[PDB]
């Protein structure tokens, strides 16, 4: 399938014999599922998110279906807000981000996708995250008028300031949107960006 | 592990 990302990229997964929904997520290193009976055994483990760190159960060598392309691999089970398929798993159904239709850049999912923005004049680095509803950015002191918001993910919540209309080039490719500012761990470029530059997730 | 914005 190809994936484009004007909404979330949500898809039907099967695991542990159940349905599922979860989101595509290249922006997450690792699996999160919701609480759940995982036939499996399970040892402790922390991950971390945009607003702090939670606890999860982890379980190994777990099958997981994802759209109909099996993987096998690690699981996590967790109070995260959104079950989420992370890299570890997207790679095994080789599942890659193209621009343009695949016209433009593919970037594979074996690392963290980062890739060179220009923001403000300035150059930064940022993570391709089509787990991310908005586009996150480090602090950094863009002009301009703001409102305060607060997004979330694992952890909880961050606050931020909200800009509009800030024009941000990524990889090469210009785009022009709202942007985010705040303590994130990592710059995030999500969907309202993502979007305009034509990223579509293929496998 | 780090984890992506809702």
């Amino acid at each position: 399938p190809q994936i484009t990302l004007w909404k979330r990229p949500l898809v039907t997964i099967r695991i542990g014999g159940q349905l599922k929904e979860a989101l595509l997520d290249t922006g997450a290193d690792d699996t999160v599922i919701e609480e759940l009976n995982l036939p499996g055994c399970w040892k402790p483990k922390l991950i971390g998110g945009i607003a702090g760190f939670i606890k999860v159960r982890q379980y190994d060598q777990i099958p997981v279906e994802i759209a109909g392309h099996k993987a096998i691999g690690t699981v996590l089970v967790g109070p995260t807000p959104v079950n989420i398929i992370g890299r570890n798993l997207l790679t095994q159904i080789g599942a890659t981000l193209n621009f343009c239709g695949g016209g433009g850049p593919q970037i594979t999912l074996w690392k963290r996708p980062l890739v060179t923005i220009r923001i403000g004049g300035q150059l930064k680095e940022a993570l391709l995250d089509t787990g991310a509803d908005d586009t996150v950015i480090e602090e950094l002191n863009l002009p301009g008028c703001w409102k305060p918001k607060l997004i979330g993910g694992i952890x909880g919540f961050i606050k931020v300031r909200q800009y509009d209309q800030i024009p941000v080039e990524i990889a090469g490719h210009k785009a022009i949107g709202t942007v985010l500012v705040g303590p994130t761990p990592v710059n995030i470029i999500g969907r309202n960006l993502l979007t305009q530059i034509g990223a579509t997730l293929n496998f | 592990s780090l984890n992506x914005i809702x």
